[PDB]
RNA sequence: UACCCGCAGAAGAAGCACCGGCUAACUCCGUGCCAGCAGCCGCGGUAAUACGGAGGGUGCAAGCGUUAAUCGGAAUUACUGGGCGUAAAGCGCACGCAGGCGGUUUGUUAAGUCAGAUGUGAAAUCCCCGGGCUCAACCUGGGAACUGCAUCUGAUACUGG
RNA sequence: UUAGCUAGUAGGUGGGGUAACGGCUCACCUAGGCGACGAUCCCUAGCUGGUCUGAGAGGAUGACCAGCCACACUGGAACU
C-alpha cells in the first residue's frame, strides 16, 4: 500500500473470464445438432430438460438448451444457439434460438412470442 | 545560452567516447511521488580527458558515431 | 408539521424450546422540514405497534442541524460501524442525490440539495446513524466565527 | 408516436386531473377519477419512492404529451443550462408551440393545438409552423392563419380560456386571434403541486 | 526515527486538544513559529513562545470554545515520503473556506485565501478545521 | 505546388466551403496549411457568406501560392462589394 | 428537387416486452416436482399473483426484446479512495548493499517548486455565446479549452545540492 | 514459470560511399557495449487526434472524419 511498493508492483486487475466462450464474442453462432436428448436436473429441481449436443462452426462441441415445449430438433440439424445458461444444469451454457434455420417455433404459443419465433396470430 | 546537461561519469574504457549518467528528477504520473530516473548516453571525448565519477557538461551534437551525438563542453569535479 | 417516514421494517426471530418467536423492527426518522431530525427504532410482535414506538422514541431524541439556506454548508462525512457516509453541499434545484435512508432523513431534515454517497455497509440503522452524526457535526460560519474569535466576514 | 387511448385512463391512474379534455362536462361525471382503472382499481397499494417520482414524470408527460427519449432530452438541456434543472425543464416545457396554443386558449386541449400546429393553422412571426414541439422565444409573436381563423373550435376555445386563468406571461389578442410569448414563465406562475425535484431525482440515479 | 516534525507538532495539537490540555510543548523550529503565528493569526491558538537559546522550547496556548476544543480537525498534507505542490488555482479550500490550508510560498508561509491574493501557490503544509 | 482553394465540408445539399491553404498534392478536405476564411453559397440575408484574411492571402501569393478560379472570383466580389 | 398551392375524405398507417421480490404493474382457468420458467433469490408435489392461456394493467413505442461486448455501479487492485489480533493477509528472526526517508542553524545555489512572458500543442471533436436549415438531429462563426513540453525572465518559504 | 545479450558487436584512425551525418561500408587498432530504471526471448498489436463510460481521477478502445506509418499474389532486387 506504499506508494513505493505501487511504484514497484502496481495495482493489478482481474481479467474476468467469459462464460461464454464458444461464441468468441459472437452473439450467435451456427451449429449443427450431434445428438438430441434429455438431462435431469440438479436435487430440488425434478424434471427432464431437452437439450443438443452441438458441433458448431468454429469447431467446438457444446451442448445446449432447447426452450419452450416441443421440439423438431433431430440429428443433422442445423440451428444457431445465442448464448444464456440454464442454472439447473450442469455444463449448459447456451440456449438455442427457436425459430432460426431447423428450429421451429413453439405451436400453439400466444405470449412472449418473440422469445420463441411465432408469427403474430392474425384474427 | 545553449541547451547543456551535467552528469557522473559512469566509464571511460573506450577511447574518445564516455558514457554519463544523467539522472532527471520526475514525478510520477499516477501516485504524485517524485522518481529519480537515470538516462545513459555515448558522450564524444577528445583527448579521453575525463575519468569514472567525474562530473561533465554537455552538448548536443551531429552523430559522430552510431550512438553517440553528445559533446561534452567542459569538466566539473574532475578528479575522484 | 413533523414529517415521519419509515425507513425499513424487519423480521426478526428468537429461537426458544417451543420453536422460532417471531417480531418485527421499526425504523422511523421523524423531521421538522428543518434542521431538527431525529430516528427511532422500535420493536414489537406487530408491525403497527413497532412503527408507533419508533415513532415516538423519534418525536424525542431529536437534533438540531444548522442548515444553510436548503442545503449544507460543506462536505462531511459521518461514520458508525460499518457505515462511511460522504455528503455534500450542492446547487439549488439538483435535488437529494441520495441512497437509501439518507433521501428520507434529509427529507424529513428538510435539505433538499444534496450530493450523498454511502460507502461500505448500507446497513439503514448505521447509515442514518453516520448521517445524523454528520449533520451533527457539521458547522456554521457563525459557530467557527465565535470559536476562532473573529468575524464571519473575516473568515469568508 | 403519440398516445391515442383513453385519457381518463391516465388521469385516472395519476389520480389528478390532467386537463386531458376540455373541461365542459365535469371531470368527475365523465369518470371514476378517484379510482385506478382495471378490476384491481379499488385498492391503493403502499407505492414505492421509485413509484412516486415515475408517477410524477409520467404525469407531466402525460400532462404535456411527450414521450420518453424527447423527455430525457430535456433533462439533459435543462441539467447543461445554468441555474435550477426543474425550473428550466418546466421552461421548457412551457415553451413549446401546442402548450403556448393551449394557453393562449386557441385549441381546448394541446392535442387540438397539436393538430392545429400539424394542420398548418398557425403562423409563428409570419412563418408557419407545423411542428407541436417548436420553441417558442420571447417576444415572439404567434397567430391563427386566415383560413381556420374561421373555425368553430377556435373562438369555443378561447371561451374556455376565458374560463380558465389568464397566464401572466402571454399576451393574447382573442379578436385577431393571435397572441405574444411576452417571456418565459416563472415557476410561481406555473402549478405548485408538481414536484420537479422528483424527476431530477430519477434522472439522476 | 523522528523524520518529521511538522507531523509531530499537528500530533501533539491535537492530542492535546484530546485529552483538554492547557499548553502544549515542543521543540522549537523557524518554520513550527511560522505555523504557530498563522494559527495564532487565524485564531486557533492563542499564544505561541519560544524560550531557551541553544536548544529552544516551543510552547502553545491552546484554545477551548465552550468547554470543547477549536481546532476540530488538523491534517498532514504533505510529507516526506509524498510531497504535495499546488498552483494558485489548484489551491484547496478546507471545510469549504471555513477552515484553512497552510501554504508555503516563496513569500513566506501564509494561508491558502492569501496566497491566492498574492497570485501564487506553493507547498500545502497542513490542512487544519 | 502550393495553393489556396476551397474545402467542402457541409451537410448533403448544403455545402459550405473553408477556404484554406494547401500543398496540391493533397486531397480537398485533407491536410491544409492555414485555413484563411469560408463561402457560403447558401448564405441567407443578413449574415456573412464571404469571409477572406486577405492580408494572409496576399502573403502566401507572395511567397508564391497560386489560387484557384473560384477564390479568385470571391476576392473579386470582396474587392466590389468592399 | 426543396418549397408552395389545390383536390377528396378519418380515409391509407401500432406493435413489443413485462406484471413473486429486486422492479412500475393482479385476478381467473388449465396444470400437477409433469409440462415447463429462470438475471439472482428461487417457482411447480390439486386452490401456482413465479408454468401455459385469458381478461385487466404497467413500461416503451416504429420500434420492442434477447444475445454478445465495454465502462459503471465495484471503495471488489482502493492515486484520489481499502486493508493485514481472531474474517484472506506481518516473511521464523536478524544484519545489511542498492534504494526510499532524514534532526537543527547560518550562508550560497536555484535543480525541484511557484509566478509571468514567448513559441508550440494541426483542423475537426468536447464546452460557452451566437447564426442557418419550418424545429431538432445536422451545419456553422467566434471563443474558451487542449490540464503538456521547451526557452527566457523572476521569486527563495519548503525540498534538494 | 524469459537473466544474461552482443564480434560490425562498441568505439577510434584512415579509405570508400550517400543529397546529407554516421559501421553505411571496408581495412587496421582497441576491448568494449547493453542489462534489475528489466537487456534478450516469447505472446499480442498499426499509432494519434480522439470515441465510449465515469462526479472525477481513472478504465476500455482506435469503426466512420483527419494526421503519420506500413503493404499491393508471396519472396527478392534494381531501373527510370
Ligand atoms: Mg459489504
Ligand atoms: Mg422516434
Ligand atoms: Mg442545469
Ligand atoms: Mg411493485
Ligand atoms: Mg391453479
Ligand atoms: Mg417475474
Ligand atoms: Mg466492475
Ligand atoms: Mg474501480
Ligand atoms: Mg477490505
Ligand atoms: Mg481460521
Ligand atoms: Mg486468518
Ligand atoms: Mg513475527
Ligand atoms: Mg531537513
Ligand atoms: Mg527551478
Ligand atoms: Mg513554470
Ligand atoms: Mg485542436
Ligand atoms: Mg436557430
Ligand atoms: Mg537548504
Ligand atoms: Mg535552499
Ligand atoms: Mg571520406
Ligand atoms: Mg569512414
Ligand atoms: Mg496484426
Ligand atoms: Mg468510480
Ligand atoms: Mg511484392
Amino acid at each position: 500500500a506504499t506508494v513505493n511498493q505501487l511504484v514497484r508492483k502496481p495495482r493489478a486487475r482481474k481479467v474476468a473470464k467469459s462464460n461464454v466462450p464458444a461464441l468468441e464474442a459472437c452473439p450467435q453462432k451456427r451449429g449443427v445438432c450431434t445428438r438430441v436428448y434429455t438431462t435431469t436436473p440438479k436435487k430440488p429441481n425434478s424434471a427432464l430438460r431437452k437439450v443438443c449436443r452441438v458441433r458448431l462452426t468454429n469447431g467446438f462441441e457444446v451442448t445446449s438448451y432447447i426452450g419452450g415445449e416441443g421440439h423438431n430438433l433431430q440429428e443433422h440439424s442445423v440451428i444457431l444457439i445465442r448464448g444464456g445458461r440454464v442454472k439447473d444444469l450442469p455444463g449448459v451454457r447456451y440456449h438455442t434460438v427457436r425459430g432460426a434455420l431447423d428450429c421451429s417455433g413453439v405451436k400453439d404459443r400466444k405470449q412472449a412470442r418473440s422469445k420463441y419465433g411465432v408469427k403474430r396470430p392474425k384474427a | 545560452k545553449i541547451r547543456t546537461l551535467q552528469g557522473r561519469v559512469v566509464s571511460d574504457k573506450m577511447e574518445k567516447s564516455i558514457v554519463v549518467a544523467i539522472e532527471r528528477f520526475v514525478k510520477h504520473p499516477i501516485y504524485g511521488k517524485f522518481i529519480k530516473r537515470t538516462t545513459k548516453l555515448h558522450v564524444h571525448d577528445e583527448n579521453n580527458e575525463c575519468g569514472i565519477g567525474d562530473v561533465v557538461e554537455i552538448r548536443e551534437c551531429r552523430p559522430l558515431s552510431k550512438t553517440k551525438s553528445w559533446t561534452l563542453v567542459r569538466v566539473v569535479e574532475k578528479a575522484v | 408539521e413533523l414529517q415521519e417516514k419509515l425507513i425499513a421494517v424487519n423480521r426478526v426471530s428468537k429461537t426458544v424450546k417451543g420453536g422460532r418467536i417471531f417480531s418485527f423492527t421499526a425504523l422511523t426518522v421523524v423531521g421538522d422540514g428543518n434542521g431538527r431530525v431525529g430516528f427511532g427504532y422500535g420493536k414489537a410482535r406487530e408491525v403497527p405497534a413497532a412503527i408507533q414506538k419508533a415513532m415516538e422514541k423519534a418525536r424525542r431524541n431529536m437534533i438540531n442541524v444548522a442548515l444553510n439556506n436548503g442545503t449544507l454548508q460543506h462536505p462531511v462525512k459521518g461514520v458508525h460501524t460499518g457505515s462511511r457516509v460522504f455528503m455534500q453541499p450542492a446547487s439549488e434545484g439538483t435535488g437529494i442525490i441520495a441512497g437509501g435512508a439518507m433521501r428520507a432523513v434529509l427529507e424529513v431534515a428538510g435539505v433538499h440539495n444534496v450530493l450523498a454517497k454511502a460507502y461500505g455497509s448500507t446497513n439503514p440503522i448505521n447509515v442514518v446513524r453516520a448521517t445524523i452524526d454528520g449533520l451533527e457535526n457539521m458547522n456554521s460560519p457563525e459557530m467557527v466565527a465565535a470559536k476562532r474569535g473573529k468575524s464571519v466576514e473575516e473568515i469568508l | 408516436a403519440r398516445y391515442l387511448g383513453p385519457k381518463l385512463k391516465l388521469s385516472r391512474r395519476e389520480g389528478t386531473d390532467l386537463f386531458l379534455k376540455s373541461g365542459v362536462r365535469a371531470i368527475d361525471t365523465k369518470c371514476k377519477i378517484e379510482q385506478a382503472p382495471g378490476q384491481h382499481g379499488a385498492r391503493k397499494p403502499r407505492l414505492s419512492d421509485y413509484g412516486v417520482q415515475l408517477r410524477e414524470k409520467q404525469k407531466v408527460r402525460r400532462i404535456y404529451g411527450v414521450l420518453e427519449r424527447q423527455f430525457r432530452n430535456y433533462y439533459k438541456e435543462a441539467a447543461r443550462l445554468k441555474g435550477n434543472t426543474g425550473e428550466n425543464l418546466l421552461a421548457l416545457l412551457e415553451g413549446r408551440l401546442d402548450n403556448v396554443v393551449y394557453r393562449m386558449g386557441f385549441g381546448a386541449t394541446r392535442a387540438e393545438a397539436r393538430q392545429l400546429v400539424s394542420h398548418k393553422a398557425i403562423m409563428v412571426n409570419g412563418r408557419v409552423v407545423n411542428i407541436a414541439s417548436y420553441q417558442v422565444s420571447p417576444n415572439d409573436v404567434v397567430s391563427i392563419r386566415e383560413k381556420a381563423k374561421k373555425q368553430s373550435r377556435v373562438k369555443a376555445a378561447l371561451e374556455l380560456a376565458e374560463q380558465r386563468e389568464k397566464p401572466t406571461w402571454l399576451e393574447v389578442d382573442a379578436g385577431k386571434m393571435e397572441g405574444t410569448f411576452k417571456r418565459k414563465p416563472e415557476r410561481s406562475d406555473l402549478s405548485a403541486d408538481i414536484n420537479e425535484h422528483l424527476i431530477v431525482e430519477l434522472y439522476s440515479k | 526515527s523522528m523524520q518529521d516534525p511538522i507531523a509531530d507538532m499537528l500530533t501533539r495539537i491535537r492530542n492535546g486538544q484530546a485529552a483538554n490540555k492547557a499548553a502544549v510543548t515542543m521543540p522549537s523550529s523557524k518554520l513550527k513559529v511560522a505555523i504557530a503565528n498563522v494559527l495564532k493569526e487565524e485564531g486557533f491558538i492563542e499564544d505561541f513562545k519560544v524560550e531557551g537559546d541553544t536548544k529552544p522550547e516551543l510552547e502553545l496556548t491552546l484554545k477551548y470554545f465552550q468547554g470543547k476544543a477549536v481546532v476540530e480537525s488538523i491534517q498532514r498534507v504533505s510529507r516526506p515520503g509524498l510531497r504535495i505542490y499546488k498552483r494558485k488555482d489548484e489551491l484547496p479550500k478546507v471545510m469549504a473556506g471555513l477552515g484553512i490550508a497552510v501554504v508555503s510560498t516563496s513569500k513566506g508561509v501564509m494561508t491558502d485565501r492569501a496566497a491566492r491574493q498574492a497570485g501564487l501557490g506553493g507547498e500545502i503544509i497542513c490542512y487544519v478545521a | 505546388m502550393v495553393t489556396i482553394r476551397l474545402a467542402r465540408h457541409g451537410a448533403k445539399k448544403r455545402p459550405f466551403y473553408q477556404v484554406v491553404v494547401a500543398d496540391s498534392r493533397n486531397a480537398r478536405n485533407g491536410r491544409f496549411i492555414e485555413r484563411v476564411g469560408f463561402f457560403n453559397p447558401i448564405a441567407s440575408e443578413k449574415e456573412e457568406g464571404t469571409r477572406l484574411d486577405l492580408d494572409r492571402i496576399a502573403h502566401w501569393v507572395g511567397q508564391g501560392a497560386t489560387i484557384s478560379d473560384r477564390v479568385a472570383a470571391l476576392i473579386k466580389e470582396v474587392n466590389k462589394a468592399a
